[PDB]
């Protein structure tokens, strides 16, 4: 989340344009949105969605959503992963 | 490509200066955070120890990635067929 | 030692080993065959 | 800087097609491509 | 060590590095809650 | 009587309007003590009348700093003028931002912000404006007003400055704005971020001397206007006493020791170079390297002979900085013109060897041996024989080519005349001829033949 | 002559610990410079001095190779009393 879309980002997102693969992208680290930079989280959809506005100006048709599902949200170092399917799967779809 | 934080760009800019032929094309204010993603260049020569002397300089709130994927040749100062330019024993040379 | 300067160690030498940097310091015949080639 | 990413714009005509076009070369030149 | 030396004899691999630090600290004593826009932050311009 | 009393107000009225026209940061201190040639402590609002009409009219947009010094220093000691100043600053803005006239506001809230920087304003004027430029949504201005002024704001009133950040957040974050508005968001924000302070347009620098400045607060949302026609003549009781207080106001406000260590640094070292080391490490004051160079000559001198110790140290500070060098010209200089008077024959020749020495290798430059001007009667013995060693030891460390060449190069018509007179020239080769150096003699004794016949 | 300013530095130090080893006290603080270097009508030893110069230093490969010249100091004889002793060598004119 950090850093987000570096340069390095733009050239891996360029060589897996022209290897013809299919990207998935993983933003990682959340919790130093919560910890470490201590963003109030109206602060952090922001700077997920500028995350977000990023990857999709370089991926030049396809486009990138976490309702698409080809965005995952992590936290590697405290051992989580989720998507939005996946959260509503296990805790709003009972209640609907 | 450099990520620093903001309030240290002069060191790094100082440092830009002090390699020869370096330079920087462009500042990125990475959104809610307090790092800049500073993009520029150096030729490969210049290069050796360039990431320790960055970090030392700005005390590890500093960190950089060179890379040679954007294939960039560019000219040598001087002239090959100058016989009589002067050349130091140790020090490096100038850049005629 | 200190970038290649000062004594393998102060230890016998004599000395603190202490190390200061010094303050103190017309047209020719193979032209034309371009000229020709034109 | 287009050769250094291999792409150009190996069939002669299409090459020289393109040497033509983008990079503005004579067609005598054009045609006379014998390696890159 | 292995680089910009001739004969690394016995030397230990260093350790590289660590991602650079980002940890804010609340600085006043009571006014700032505990999750808030620092001014150390950039701003979020895009919409 | 009253006639008077318009006349004593015109006459200010007239006198002051180039000190105020004139207002830039060379002449604020100038402009100041000018303005108290006349009695404005009776005229005070002729000055306030000059400052809405400039501010509303005149595009000062590089200039509001000067009359916001000079409001500062007049409020130094006449705090009335400040008193009313406040309101007639806040009622030009109100009016000018109810024109909608946005270059006369940028000027009126550059002087306020200003005035706030200096303790001449109290926070709740700017908090006033604040209220007023959000509630009706003018942010460019509010831009100017927190980049100039915000940290003030800060430090005084920080509950409330962190909602005026807050906002300005959300609107950068979530509002469509055009790109020249964006742009001065994103550089305040970067102000905040890097150097706060840096907002700094206002000569803080005057803030120990002006020490005597007051804050004055003023509401205006109350239902005041502007009473424009102030500036004019207005009677005034209690003249005379006003006038002698005025006057008041006015006549109230109108050396072995470093030797010794410089020798023990010679006399410590081995090498020129280490010595050279050893002083340049001392980082000795300018008004003193003339006196460093003079202990290293004498010293020099002391010894039996020349030596190569000395060049070397003065060649390698002659080459640190440029300090050095003007140094040891102005002490050649000095040598020559004063002090070679009194020195023995063998000191003379350790002298021009040392000299001598450093020309040849070009760390004084050719061009210093213009002071020599060599007559009977313009020269000296000591001097002439002084030369002679010197162009001696150039003759040896050169060879006469190349001190020919460098002699051609540099017009020392001193000592190589060719338009004198013939008794000047045959003296120059007499001279030259005796020391040994008669080549050099050459191209003047042909001009001397053409002179004569 | 480095090694010899080397030697010369060695040699007056062990000079001076016979006078220490003597007394059964080789610790400096109890003999400043004064001790030895004072005349001996004035109850020094009136020792004579060459080793409170700097040695000049350089880099061993540079200097095995080509004159390097003097690019750094090496201390020589250093005492707490920091005192500029005068050196025998600038007292004896050259023999040129």
């Amino acid at each position: 989340v950090v850093e987000g879309v570096t340069f390095v980002v733009e050239q891996l997102i360029k060589q897996s344009i022209k290897n013809n693969v299919a990207m998935c992208f993983v933003i990682n680290k959340l919790d130093r949105l919560i910890l470490d930079l201590k963003l109030p989280p109206m602060d952090a959809y922001l700077k997920l969605n500028h995350i977000i506005a990023n990857i999709n100006s370089f991926t030049k048709g396809n486009v990138f959503s976490p309702i698409d599902n080809n965005i995952i949200f992590a936290s590697t170092k405290l051992g989580f992963t989720f998507t939005i399917k996946e959260f509503v799967s296990y805790y709003y779809a009972h209640s609907i | 490509d450099i990520t620093v934080h903001a309030p240290l760009l002069p060191i790094v800019e100082e440092l830009m200066k002090k390699r020869r032929g370096s330079r920087i094309y462009k500042t990125i204010k990475v959104a809610g955070t307090p790092l800049l993603e500073v993009r520029g260049q150096v030729p490969v020569i210049e290069s050796a120890g360039f990431e320790t002397d960055l970090r030392l300089s700005t005390n590890g709130l500093g960190m950089c990635q060179l890379y040679f994927w954007h294939k960039i040749w560019r000219k040598v100062p001087g002239d090959v067929l100058d016989k009589d330019a002067f050349i130091p024993k140790l020090k490096p040379a100038p850049i005629n | 030692s200190y970038n290649g300067i000062g004594l393998k160690s102060a230890k016998g030498s004599s000395t603190s080993g202490h190390v200061q940097r010094s303050l103190a310091s017309r047209p020719l015949a193979v032209q034309k065959q371009i000229e020709t080639h034109m | 800087q287009d050769l250094s990413r291999n792409t150009l714009g190996d069939n002669p005509r299409k090459l020289s097609k393109i040497l033509r076009t983008e990079y503005g070369w004579d067609s005598l030149a054009s045609r006379n491509v014998w390696s890159f | 060590p292995h680089l910009y030396n001739s004969r690394p004899r016995s030397v230990r691999i260093p350790w590289y590095n660590n991602p650079v630090s980002c940890i804010i600290q609340n600085d006043e004593e009571y006014d700032t809650p505990a999750l808030f826009f620092d001014p150390s932050l950039n701003p979020i311009p895009h919409f | 009587d009253i006639k008077f009393q318009r006349e004593n107000w015109e006459m200010i009225r007239s006198h002051v309007s180039p000190i105020i026209s004139n207002l830039t940061m060379d002449n604020l201190q100038e402009s100041h003590r000018d303005l108290f040639q006349v009695n404005i402590l009776i005229g005070r609002n002729i000055i306030c009348k000059n400052v809405v009409d400039f501010t509303l009219n005149k595009q000062n947009g590089r200039l509001i700093p000067a009359l916001s010094a000079l409001i500062a220093l007049l409020n130094s000691d006449i705090p009335d003028i400040g008193e009313t100043l406040a309101k007639e600053l806040m009622l030009m803005f109100v009016q000018q931002f109810n024109r909608k006239d946005y270059v006369s506001c940028g000027n009126i809230l550059q002087c306020l912000s200003i005035l706030f920087l200096y303790d001449v304003i109290h926070e709740i004027v700017i908090l006033q404006i604040l209220l007023l430029l959000l509630e009706k949504n003018s942010l460019r201005l509010v831009i100017a007003v927190m980049k100039i002024c915000g940290w003030k704001l800060a430090l005084v009133s920080k509950k409330t400055h962190d909602m005026i950040w807050e906002k300005l957040r959300y609107i950068l974050q979530t509002q469509e704005l055009s790109s020249t508005l964006r742009e001065s968001l994103e550089t305040l924000f970067e102000i905040r971020q890097k150097d706060y302070k840096s907002g700094s347009q206002g000569l803080f620098i005057l803030d120990p001397t002006s020490y005597t400045v007051h804050t004055h607060s003023y509401i205006v949302s109350d239902e005041d206007e502007a009473n424009k026609e102030l500036g004019n003549f207005e009677k005034c009781e209690n003249f005379n006493e006003l006038t002698m207080a005025f006057d008041t106001l006015r006549q109230k406000l109108l050396d072995v020791e470093f030797k010794k260590k410089i020798y023990l640094v010679l006399k410590s070292s081995l090498s020129g170079d280490e010595a050279a080391h050893k002083l340049l490490k001392l980082k000795i004051a300018n008004n003193l390297k003339k006196s460093v160079v003079d202990i290293i000559i004498k010293s020099s001198l002391q010894e039996s002979t020349f030596s190569k110790f000395y060049s070397i140290l003065s060649e390698r500070m002659i080459t640190f900085h440029r300090s050095w060098q003007t140094a040891y010209n102005e002490t050649f200089e000095q040598n020559y013109t004063q002090d070679i008077e009194d020195y023995e024959t063998d000191q003379l020749r350790i002298l021009g060897k040392f000299w001598g020495h450093l020309i040849s290798y070009e760390f004084l430059p050719m061009d210093c041996l213009k002071i020599i001007k060599l007559t009977e009667e313009e020269s000296c013995p000591q001097g002439r024989i002084f030369i002679k060693f010197l162009f001696q030891e150039l003759v040896n460390e050169l060879g006469l080519d190349e001190l020919q060449l460098r002699l051609n190069s540099s017009k020392l018509d001193g000592m190589f005349p060719l338009e004198g007179d013939a008794e000047h020239i045959r003296y120059s080769i007499n001279f030259f001829t005796a020391i040994g150096l008669g080549l050099l003699t050459e191209d003047m004794r042909s001009r001397l033949t053409i002179i004569q016949e | 002559t480095e090694p010899l300013l080397d030697i010369l530095v060695k040699g007056e130090t062990r000079i001076q610990n016979r006078v220490k080893l003597g007394l059964n006290s080789k610790m400096p603080t109890r003999f400043p410079p004064a001790v030895f270097y004072t005349p001996k009508e004035l109850g020094g030893l009136g020792m004579i001095s060459a080793s409170h110069i700097l040695i000049p230093a350089s880099d061993l490969s540079w200097s095995k190779q080509t004159d390097t010249g003097i690019t750094h100091f090496r201390a020589g004889m250093t005492h707490e009393d920091e005192k500029l002793i005068p050196t025998i060598f600038r007292y004896i004119t050259t023999w040129e």
